[PDB]
């Protein structure tokens, strides 16, 4: 079911990437189409998805062949929410960041000794754009980044 | 907050070593009493005279009672306290030596005392027998009448028996004194002179060095705190507009503490505070009806809307009765209507509050009947006597905004079903959120799984696996067949909370029926004033959105709690269609942060269903197809930022190749705002992703090398032809 709304992006996104200006974009593309949406389907997850609808040149899905594609895995998909309230709490001062000394800090209330060396050591590996901290953005990556 | 402040870093250790040598003879905590009277110490170079940076004209010199002695030559001082606020000790010192006749130093040291005295214990605390029986050692206590360095021109009154008769008049006097003792004290040269001279005094001083400068340090820190503080009325003053049943409220407080979790409610009608202790049942979800305000039926749900507070809307009652009708045609058994039957307290209760007046009897087909009148203009009501039945129906001269008229008829209320049996409706406990302790959640994901994850390998997934059961155990949020939208935990403790309630003495089941009202996205309400009960038993109300807000912040957010705000705050909300602000920490650092690949498409996304016009058209103008390449280089620029891979890399070169990142992408969007016709609406969002580009660039910068802007950076490259020694270009930028 998703919203309206939920298919001006689906297309806005689509369309986008439709390089030949048509309305069917090929396996490279979706791939393209999604990933800049936010997610990514594996090298071979990928084809299942476009596999199953074969009434194309064998390889090309069109606009419905899409939208009615996203409900495989966006049909029950709401942990988008918890993730953003999971930030707000470690983000325990309210900058917006994930700094170190609060990772560690919310992690062993929550019963984890951390060693300070193995701290500065995920925030380094969750950091992406190098400023040592690590915000929603970097944050949302880290988690769903399967 | 720093308390000396050096002014020139002029002489060599000769003056530095001197202000040290200074300090390091004042006991560390008469320091502590300095900087929580907000004091600053200062010592300067060579500036004597109304020279410094802050000793010019505010609270100057009044009246001339000055040094030690009294001289009041300002002019020639060093050693200076600007009096009024907070204080503000000044010292210059000039060349080698103070150690000769230390007679000099002193006054640094009672000019210093004049901070303490009148606020020290001398007076903050009030003279406190303490010293006002120790500066009655005038003369009384010990065979020691020698006070001749402390009681002159003020006190050579030797005939007078100083105690409250006469020690208030003159509160500066017993300053001089107190300083002086002090002066004396930790001066470098004469220690003994107040051993041998006072007896007492001294005493005194060494005693405040044993731990009374500690004392009044603490009680100015402790002060310093429930001084600046939340205004919240907190004890029983808050449990008055709480509405909660008293007992209840109590019987709560034992929960927050044993599970350890701030409990937050939102106003209960007072006209329901006893509906409760009473007996009568809460109205659920199942129930929509609006409570009354006035007449009898006040403070249960009329099946009669009209008896409501919306009392005239043809339609709020029009719309509202069709509520109740569907209450019960849907849940039959559980929901239903039953006769109003006011018991004896009750009566007397909406009495002084003024809803009701029992007055005149009457008598019908032979029952008695006490008259119950309520000063409004279209129904009159009557309750029985053998059983309190009441009634009512529309006045000889009046109508019903529906458009009816009736004789006398027994009055309805809702009653939803409480062991076999339809009790009435009144409010419910309606609960604001609740805030468990950041480790109770810990003590709710079963040993194993909580194990199982953090004998992990990978320090990053040991953080997802971590995070996700934080989450799985305490955020996450699964609807209700019966309670609403809650938490699990946040079930087990709605139960806590009836099953504590009903041990007390209640009969009417469950006091508190579905989740927090941070869940209430659909129909969200702003509440002013918010009960709260933290984790140790008392009871705060605050009294703001804003405070309600500031004290969830200071107390829960921050203070190791588990909490999370309302997922329809800052949005609209659906239903009801309302906005409630709420300082979301995310939000605030948007602003210096570049967008995200799919931030962007989506904002696109949106600005078209607006204006009903995309940034390229479906065309054959080769221009359209321009723009459309375009932003699709943009949507991988910015993809690009966010890279997984970034971390094979340094800490270093992610700012870099992020800042490179970065501006690629503040250029193909300086390309499209310098394009065709885009409509403003896009070459506003356009507009707007450069500042974020701009900040978040900027940022970037200011963690490594910051002599640099981007205006300039920018200028610098070379995005024309070549982009290969480009980037070789930009390295060499950061040097
Ligand atoms: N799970 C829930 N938690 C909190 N509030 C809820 C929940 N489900 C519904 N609500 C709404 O909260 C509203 C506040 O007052 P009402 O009793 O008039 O109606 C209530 C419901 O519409
Ligand atoms: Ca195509
Ligand atoms: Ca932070
Ligand atoms: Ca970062
Ligand atoms: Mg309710």
């Amino acid at each position: 079911q998703l919203t309206e709304e939920q298919i001006a992006e689906f297309k806005e996104a689509f369309s986008l990437f439709d390089k030949d200006g048509d309305g069917t974009i090929t396996t490279k593309e979706l791939g393209t189409v999604m990933r800049s949406l936010g997610q990514n389907p594996t090298e071979a997850e990928l084809q299942d998805m476009i596999n199953e609808v074969d009434a194309d040149g064998n390889g090309t899905i069109d606009f419905p062949e899409f939208l009615t594609m996203m409900a495989r895995k966006m049909k029950d998909t709401d942990s988008e929410e918890e993730i953003r309230e999971a930030f707000r709490v470690f983000d325990k001062d309210g900058n917006g960041y994930i700094s170190a000394a609060e990772l560690r800090h919310v992690m062993t209330n929550l019963g984890e000794k951390l060693t300070d060396e193995e701290v500065d050591q995920m925030i380094r590996e969750a950091d992406i754009d190098g400023d040592g901290q690590v915000n929603y953005e970097e944050f949302v990556q880290m988690m769903t980044a399967k | 907050n720093n308390l000396v402040k050096t002014e020139f870093t002029n002489e060599t250790l000769d003056k530095i070593q001197q202000t040290q040598d200074l300090l390091k003879k004042i006991p560390k905590d008469v320091l502590e009493i300095y900087s929580e009277l907000g004091g600053e110490i200062y010592f300067t170079d060579i500036d004597l005279v109304e020279h410094k940076e802050l000793q010019d004209l505010s609270e100057e010199e009044k009246n001339s009672m000055n040094s030690r002695g009294e001289k009041v030559p300002f002019a020639s001082r060093f050693v200076f306290e600007k009096k009024r606020e907070t204080p503000k000790l000044i010292i210059n010192i000039k060349d080698y030596a103070i150690n000769s006749e230390q007679s000099k130093e002193v006054y640094y040291e009672i000019g210093k005392g004049i901070s303490l005295d009148i606020i020290s214990k001398d007076k903050s605390l009030d003279p406190e027998f303490l010293n006002l029986i120790k500066s009655l050692s005038d003369d009384s206590d010990s065979s020691d009448l020698l006070f001749s360095q402390k009681f002159k021109e003020k006190l050579e009154l030797n005939n007078k028996s100083i105690d409250i008769n006469f020690i208030k008049e003159n509160l500066t006097e017993f300053q001089h004194a107190f300083s002086l003792a002090f002066s004396y004290y930790f001066a470098p040269d004469h220690r003994t002179v107040l051993e041998l001279y006072a007896p007492d005094m001294f005493e005194y001083m060494n005693k405040l060095e044993k731990g009374g400068f500690e004392k009044i340090s603490e009680s100015l820190k402790k002060e310093g705190v429930e001084k600046d503080r939340i205004d919240v009325l907190k004890g029983e003053k808050a449990l008055k507009a709480s509405g909660l049943v008293p007992e209840h409220a109590d019987a709560f407080k034992k929960i927050a503490r044993e599970l350890n979790t701030y409990i937050l409610f939102r106003p209960v009608n007072k006209l329901a505070t006893n509906l409760i202790k009473s007996g009568v049942a809460t109205k659920g979800l199942n129930v929509h009806g609006k409570s009354s305000d006035w007449g009898p039926v006040a403070g249960y749900i009329p099946f009669d809307q009209d008896l409501s507070k919306k009392h005239g809307q043809q339609l709020a009652v029009e719309k509202g009765n069709l509520e109740n009708k569907k209450s019960i045609t849907e849940h039959e058994g559980e929901i239903g209507k039953i006769p109003l039957k006011l018991d004896h307290l009750r009566i007397e209760e909406l009495k002084e509050n003024g809803i009701i007046l029992k007055g005149k009897k009457e008598i019908d087909n032979g029952k008695k009947y006490y008259l119950l009148e309520s000063n409004n203009q279209v129904y009159e009501f009557r309750i029985s006597d053998e059983n309190n039945e009441v009634q009512y129906k529309t006045k000889e001269g009046k109508i019903t905004v529906l458009g009816e008229k009736f004789n006398w008829r027994n009055i309805e209320v809702m009653a939803k079903n409480v062991e076999g049996v339809l009790k009435p409706l009144t409010a419910d406990y309606d609960l604001f959120a609740l805030a468990p302790s950041l480790t109770e959640i810990k003590k709710q994901i079963p040993q194993k799984e909580w194990d199982k994850v953090v004998n992990t390998p990978n320090s990053l997934e040991k953080q997802k696996g971590v995070t996700n059961l934080l989450i799985k155990y305490g955020i996450e949020r699964k609807p209700d067949s019966t309670k609403g939208t809650l938490s699990n935990w946040q079930k087990q403790m709605l139960d806590r909370l009836n099953e504590a309630v009903k041990y007390t003495g209640y009969t009417g089941g469950d006091v508190v029926n579905h989740g927090t009202e941070q869940d209430n996205e659909e129909f969200p309400e702003k509440d002013n004033e918010i009960f709260i009960i933290n984790p140790e038993g008392e009871f705060i109300l605050t009294k703001n959105w804003e405070m309600t807000g500031r004290f969830i912040e200071k107390n829960i957010t921050g203070k190791d709690y588990l909490y999370y705000f309302n997922r329809s705050y800052n949005k609209i909300a659906p239903g009801n269609k309302a906005y409630i602000e709420w300082t979301d920490p995310i939000t605030k650092a948007k602003i210096n942060t570049i967008p995200t690949s799919a931030e962007f498409i989506k904002n696109l996304s949106s600005i078209r269903r607006s204006s009903n016009v995309g940034v390229y058209k479906d065309s054959g103008d080769k221009d359209e197809f321009a723009k459309k390449e375009s932003v699709k280089k943009i949507a991988g620029y910015l993809s690009d930022y966010y890279n997984s891979a970034n971390h094979i890399f340094s800490q270093e070169k992610k700012r870099k190749i992020s800042i490179f990142r970065g501006i690629q992408a503040y250029n193909e969007i300086e390309n499209v705002l310098k394009s065709k016709q885009i409509a403003p609406e896009y070459k506003n969002y356009f507009q707007y992703l450069k500042e974020r580009i701009t900040n978040q660039v900027q940022l970037l910068l200011t963690h490594q090398k910051s002599n640099i802007e981007f205006k300039l950076l920018y200028k610098q490259l070379n995005f024309t032809e070549n982009e290969t020694d480009n980037f070789e270009v930009f390295q060499k930028i950061i040097d």
